[PDB]
């Protein structure tokens, strides 16, 4: 959140562990920039039951 | 006391020209501004141009800017609009009318019963 | 006590003056712009 | 514009534009509305400015009022029913309807 922009970089990859976040590079490509400008200081995630 | 008869009205070929004749009597020193409308019959009115008889300055719908030429012959006490490269549009009829001043579309008046002038 | 507001009443014979006219105020603000402008293009040449 | 319906003189019905692209070259290039005075900017070269916000005020009048509708004027309509600011930067559009 930046400039009055938030910007997204995602990116994504098929992972066989069982348990942790596994090590390795991988660049993130950018997705989106939202010309919103708000004044963010906290989130939180949102998930399916 | 000020009448304005209009004239020179007719059906013409898509780019040709008339001349259409603003005729004043009366005591017309005080309406220093003359103006052509046009009305076709669905649509309203429009000021297609306007001159100042005094100062001589004129003012021109964006549409006939290039086309039409108001002029005036203090003499003949009449005022002039010269309609060249005439379009469909231009379909409608045509009347004249003055005003002391300039400000606003009512002030002028004394309009005549019009002109028609059909483009096809 | 007279009511504050009248009607106008338009009529098809209207003068063009009294005739009905329809306004439209655009009021543009700015203090990240999100409206802009359509900025023209052209050929390529190699 | 093409909207069937307008509200009154002293009810302007108000709308927002954002996150759109506006080509103004179209409305000042049309030759069906005789009345277009632009205030701040010129009337021309509008489309090399962007804002944030644009709002739209709507309503409809007769033709002898005109005349009202402008910076530093005063009026019936105009101070009774819809006063504008005297520095605004925007542009004001009309047409017989
Ligand atoms: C709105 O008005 C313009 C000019 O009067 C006209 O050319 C246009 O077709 C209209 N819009 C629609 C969607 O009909």
């Amino acid at each position: 959140n930046i400039d009055g922009y938030f910007k997204i970089y995602s990116k994504h990859t098929p992972i066989n562990l069982v348990r942790d976040l596994p090590q390795g590079f991988s660049a993130l490509e950018p997705l989106v920039d939202l010309p919103i400008g708000i004044n963010i200081t906290r989130f939180q995630t949102l998930l399916a039951l | 006391q000020v009448q304005l008869v209009e004239s020179g009205g007719g059906s013409v070929q898509a780019g040709g020209s008339l001349r259409l004749s603003c005729a004043a009597s009366g005591y017309t020193i005080n309406t220093d501004a003359v103006a052509w409308f046009r009305q076709a019959p669905g649509k309203g009115d429009e000021r297609v141009a306007v001159i100042y008889t005094g100062s001589g300055n004129t003012n021109y719908a964006d549409s006939v800017k290039g086309r039409f030429t108001i002029s005036q012959d203090n003499a003949k006490n009449t005022v002039y609009l010269q309609m060249n490269s005439l379009k469909p549009e231009d379909t409608a009829l045509y009347y004249c009318a003055s005003g002391y001043y300039g400000a606003s579309g009512y002030d002028f008046n004394n309009w005549g019963q019009g002109t028609q002038v059909t483009v096809s | 006590c007279y009511f504050p507001l009248q009607s106008y009443g338009f009529q098809p014979t209207n003068g063009v003056g009294y005739q009905p006219y329809r306004v439209v105020v655009l009021s543009f603000e700015l203090l990240p712009a999100t409206v802009c402008g359509p900025k023209k293009s052209t050929n390529l040449v190699k | 514009f093409n909207a069937t319906r307008f509200a009154s003189v002293y009810a302007w019905n108000r709308k927002r534009i954002s996150n759109c692209v506006a080509d103004y070259s179209v409305l000042y290039n049309s030759a069906s509305f005789s009345t277009f005075k632009c205030y701040g900017v010129s009337p021309t070269k509008l489309n090399d400015l962007c804002f944030t916000n644009v709002y739209a005020d709507s309503f409809v009048i007769r033709g002898d009022e005109v005349r009202q509708i402008a910076p530093g004027q005063t009026g019936k309509i105009a101070d009774y029913n819809y006063k504008l600011p005297d520095d605004f930067t925007g542009c004001v559009i009309a047409w017989n309807s």
